[PDB]
């Protein structure tokens, strides 16, 4: 999911942080960090929040398969779940 | 002659604290405009890597230091720093610093160089010290195999590692042999420095043995002369 908080700015480059180690993908239009699975970094490179990848990678808790979710492009992971309302 | 030079090794005892300085000179560059890097290698072990810094900003730290080391720069003295408290006897390693241009803000990737320093001993045990006897191992006229004689000297009972050993203040390279150190049953350690030369310049030519202590501050030059022995 996107999360701009994240991007925040290290006084000259832009900042991403993470929620509590989760897994955060990230790259921004320049060349920088290319996948991002980190703690906080920084981005040497780019400038702006508006060019970079503010990701959350935070499969802890599966969900519904809404139509209006983006895939988890890595796999179908297990969570095989009741309804209750037969 | 770009140069990172490490200071503050020594023996510390458990507990304790320590900090570790790395001064950095010579490049095209600005100072600032690297990311740095310490790393520790253990006696008889792999690299491990402790933590990094750049423009005095993006941080990190190995679980094994974390909370316990604190990286610092200061980039008007050119100067990377390793505050390290609550030092354990697991910590004891030669610990370097390196530079890195992956991560630096100016961002010439075209133009990449890393650079290591020369590596800065922390020994975590109960502290003393002990300069080594340095003594001649002579070359004896019976033992001159097909026009080579052998020399050497023997550098004894010291503690902790490491003695450095030169031959005629390093004008003497080719041939020589420096041993390894040897734990003996005293505790202590002990090597052999030696060096084939010809033997017809046995007792025309002088041999010199150069042994740095650093710990004890002991600089012992000794002359080797052509005796049997």
């Amino acid at each position: 999911v996107a999360d701009h908080s994240l991007l925040s700015i290290h006084s000259a480059k832009v900042k991403i942080t993470v929620p509590s180690g989760a897994q955060v993908k990230y790259y921004c239009k320049c060349p920088d960090v290319r996948e991002g699975i980190t703690s906080s970094d920084h981005t040497t490179t780019c400038t702006d929040v508006k060019q970079c990848r503010a990701y959350l990678i935070d499969n802890k808790k599966w969900v519904y398969n809404s139509g209006r979710l983006p895939r988890g492009e890595g796999d179908t992971f297990k969570g095989k779940l009741h309804v209750p309302f037969v | 002659x770009x140069x990172x030079x490490x200071x503050x090794x020594x023996x510390x005892x458990x507990x304790x604290x320590x900090x570790x300085x790395x001064x950095x000179x010579x490049x095209x560059x600005x100072x600032x405009x690297x990311x740095x890097x310490x790393x520790x290698x253990x006696x008889x072990x792999x690299x491990x890597x402790x933590x990094x810094x750049x423009x005095x900003x993006x941080x990190x730290x190995x679980x094994x230091x974390x909370x316990x080391x604190x990286x610092x720069x200061x980039x008007x003295x050119x100067x990377x720093x390793x505050x390290x408290x609550x030092x354990x006897x697991x910590x004891x390693x030669x610990x370097x610093x390196x530079x890195x241009x992956x991560x630096x803000x100016x961002x010439x990737x075209x133009x990449x160089x890393x650079x290591x320093x020369x590596x800065x001993x922390x020994x975590x045990x109960x502290x003393x010290x002990x300069x080594x006897x340095x003594x001649x191992x002579x070359x004896x006229x019976x033992x001159x195999x097909x026009x080579x004689x052998x020399x050497x000297x023997x550098x004894x009972x010291x503690x902790x590692x490491x003695x450095x050993x030169x031959x005629x203040x390093x004008x003497x390279x080719x041939x020589x042999x420096x041993x390894x150190x040897x734990x003996x049953x005293x505790x202590x350690x002990x090597x052999x420095x030696x060096x084939x030369x010809x033997x017809x310049x046995x007792x025309x030519x002088x041999x010199x043995x150069x042994x740095x202590x650093x710990x004890x501050x002991x600089x012992x030059x000794x002359x080797x002369x052509x005796a049997a022995a």
